[PDB]
């Protein structure tokens, strides 16, 4: 899903 | 001479190293304590963690980066975190006992240390010799943070959509560090080349490392040992 | 007076709760270090699921238990782990202070350091009420750990299949517990009842959990200081 | 998944 690496590419 | 937007770049890569890279190390005393089966899993775990979150936030910073698709930052974060690491804890290696130095003695890592994490010579032992070729090239901060901005910035990796723009953003990074190496490095005729070809041993470094985390992220057992970040960085569930 | 099966029964729990209850704490050291946004969820993250892995352990040893269908036993561990864990965390909990005493004043938590957990009042009150009700009735190892084991042998769970054969282990647990308590237990006339209200509680205070940590699970920046454990049992991916 | 829930179940 990556969503923490999503998380902190923002 | 350098040119004023040759110059920008590595001072962007600069500052962002250092608000990424902490000297003191003070934020190991938080992880789960080292212990010396896999009995330094857990402490390496979250090192390697900590380190993640590091890298993401020198990559956000080098310039042209942050424009990316958030896909292809991932695909580019994911394929080189492990390289990036090898690279950023060079800054703490020894020449003298082969170690890894991070304040106390409780924070100095063997190879015998990363033995305990699940990994053996067939990775370790190529890893030390690329610390050591690595730590011999003396390099200044300027060409150590182009080296990790050159590699973060491979267009040739898997899952890499736009490898146009990557292909572009690393050409002029290589030649920003080129221009650095002959206008303010004596005596390194011979280094641009040799930096390139320590890129090159970091590919076979990723992919050994790559197995034998393979290995150990399929016993269940060690998995759970693991953070959610590192889970999701060395995963293939991508 | 009890029956030798009753009585193997009582013998094989409190044998195996010893096996799962470490009275001397010696494994907090090896968590992430507490710290007193969300500082000490690192610290509970490790004991929850350091915790998880004892009442895992635990129920293993529950007489019935490992006959169940795999998915079963899971169904009753991902419901009934926090329960449990709650009824296992009042061995350490003070009357005085009330706190939970594990060690040292490093492992020494109260209401605030759950708070700075992510979790409010609205759930730590019921919480310290429970304990407290619970210290009272004074429980004597036998009856303690035959409720914990009455509790995660409840049918009445999401996700169980086979709620007659559980319905049945349960129910012989439950009347070794009233059985315990006439004939060991002076001046617990009344006490099974105050007992089987607790898990009641229990229920409430599970129901409120489950909602304060799905708020936690959906913001990646603390799900990521969750162990994969926790994610696995508290998660809704069954 | 549960994956790590069924290796310590065993
Ligand atoms: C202990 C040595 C090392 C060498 C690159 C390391 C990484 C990062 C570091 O810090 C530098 C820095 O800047 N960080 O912020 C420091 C000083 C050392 C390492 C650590 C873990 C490893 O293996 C990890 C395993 O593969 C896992 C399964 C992922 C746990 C391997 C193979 C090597
Ligand atoms: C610090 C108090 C407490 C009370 C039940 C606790 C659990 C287990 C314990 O040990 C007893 C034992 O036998 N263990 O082996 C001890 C002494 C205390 C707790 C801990 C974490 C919590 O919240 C946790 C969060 O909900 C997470 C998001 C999961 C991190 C909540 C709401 C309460």
């Amino acid at each position: 899903k990556h969503k923490i690496l999503h998380r902190l590419l923002q | 001479m350098l040119s004023d937007e040759q110059m920008q770049i590595i001072n962007s890569l600069v500052e962002a190293h250092h608000k990424t890279y902490d000297d003191s190390y003070s934020d190991f005393v938080r992880f789960r304590p080292p212990v010396r089966r896999l009995s330094m899993l857990p402490h390496l775990a979250d090192l390697v963690s900590y380190s993640i979150q590091k890298v993401i936030g020198f990559a956000k910073m080098i310039p042209g980066f942050r424009d990316l698709t958030a896909e292809d930052q991932i695909a580019l974060l994911k394929s080189s975190a492990i390289e990036i690491i090898m690279l950023r804890s060079n800054q703490s290696f020894s020449l003298e006992d082969m170690s890894w130095s991070c304040g106390g003695p409780d924070f100095k890592y063997c190879i015998n240390d990363v033995t305990k994490a699940g990994h053996t010579l067939e990775l370790l032992e190529p890893l030390v010799k690329f610390q050591v070729g690595l730590k011999k090239l003396k390099l200044h901060e300027e060409e150590h943070v182009l080296l990790m901005a050159i590699c973060l910035l491979s267009p040739d990796r898997p899952g890499v959509q736009d490898h146009v723009r990557i292909e572009a953003l690393q050409d002029r990074l290589c030649d920003v560090l080129q221009a650095y190496i002959r206008i303010q490095h004596p005596g390194g005729r011979l280094l641009y080349a040799k930096m390139i070809q320590k890129l090159a041993d970091l590919r076979s470094l990723n992919e050994e490392h790559s197995k034998q985390y393979r290995s150990l992220s399929f016993q269940p057992e060690h998995s759970m040992q693991l953070t959610p970040l590192v889970l999701e960085v060395f995963g293939s569930e991508v």
